[PDB]
């Protein structure tokens, strides 16, 4: 029993079971399947969903609460959607929510806090202007409907699945896709991701009590610049992060710690530097590991040298 | 291909 290999899936956890879904490889993995890898035992499982069964996705954006999963968002065949679902753990949801929704994107962030879930960025369509933020096409896609770069922040209230944005103070990140979110306590971090031609490296967090952006400039040695790599708390003053892709098309390897406390990059030494990943998930154990899971361990965009992965990568730090 | 596009 083992998933096949993927890339562009979700996974959450609750410390103990890993619930992975979605993705696509070299197109889309079975919409109705739902992988559940124990952390604890190193063994997975297959169920099969019902209800209103998402359809099968890349770049989705998934969060566990309480052994509830949320999906919001993702990439089907007939393009993006701003769809919310949920599953709590056999049958899906597909939650039609009040008021105005994100534009439909994927390859986004979530963060978590309290009763809300607060949504970052991705790459998609044009928006209606009562979204507040900014867009910027990707000049390409219209050689490829137009798709681009958003920096909007959004929030589903959980207590009445209703969307609103809010007012923000600070300077916003860019546009990006592809970033990574972390939350520790009320700080939203997003560090790198995609915008224009560059694959960033700055680090930003927001405050999700006061809505204030912050710029963190870390003193020191900071990780290369990249899209498409994982960042996962792992304690309440460190941010663990691996892999991704950088502006020049390499795949990574390299692995960091964030010290919060500190505002500085420690970089962690592993037994994984052979095996890049870009577009893999990251859960952390209750047990102090970081379990990776599929992503591409090459180039994905030659799509026919793509080389997509299904190894659990084990960090214990 | 288009899922990957934008990242």
């Amino acid at each position: 029993a083992c998933p096949a290999e993927r890339s562009g899936h979700v996974a959450v956890s609750d410390g103990r079971h890993m619930f992975v879904w979605g993705g696509y490889k070299s197109f889309y993995l079975p919409r109705e399947e739902l992988w559940i890898y124990n952390m604890e035992t190193g063994r997975w499982k297959k169920i099969n969903t019902e209800g209103d069964v998402p359809p099968s996705m890349s770049g989705s954006c998934a969060v566990c609460v309480d052994r509830v999963l949320y999906l919001f968002g993702g990439h089907h065949s007939r393009g993006n959607t701003n769809k919310f679902y949920m599953l709590d753990s056999l049958q899906w949801e597909r939650i039609d929510c009040q008021g105005i929704p994100p534009s439909s994107k994927d390859k986004l962030g979530v963060w978590v806090y309290k009763n809300k879930l607060i949504f970052f960025g991705g790459y998609g369509y044009l928006p209606e202007d009562k979204v507040l933020g900014t867009f910027e096409f990707d000049e390409t896609s219209f050689w490829n409907h137009p798709r681009g770069w958003n920096d909007h922040v959004h929030i589903l209230d959980t207590e009445t699945f209703t969307w609103s944005q809010p007012i923000t103070t600070g300077k916003a990140p860019s546009p990006r896709a592809a970033h990574a979110c972390a939350t520790v306590g009320n700080r939203g971090f997003v560090f790198g991701g995609r915008y224009r031609d560059a694959r960033m490296n700055d680090l930003h967090y927001l405050n999700l009590d006061t809505w204030e952006w912050n710029e963190l400039i870390p003193q020191g040695i900071c990780p290369v610049g990249r899209s498409w790599h994982s960042l996962t708390p792992v304690s309440s003053d460190h941010l663990f992060l691996f892999g991704g892709f950088t502006t020049d098309k390499q795949p990574l390897s390299d692995a960091w710690t964030y010290c919060i406390s500190k505002n500085e990059w420690i970089q962690f030494n592993h037994p994984y530097t052979e095996k890049p990943r870009l577009w893999h998930t990251a859960c952390a154990s209750d047990e102090g590991e970081v379990i990776v899971f599929g992503g591409c361990a090459n180039n994905l965009l030659v799509h026919h040298r793509a080389a997509h992965s299904n190894e659990i990568l084990i960090f214990s730090v | 291909p288009p899922p990957m596009a934008g990242g």
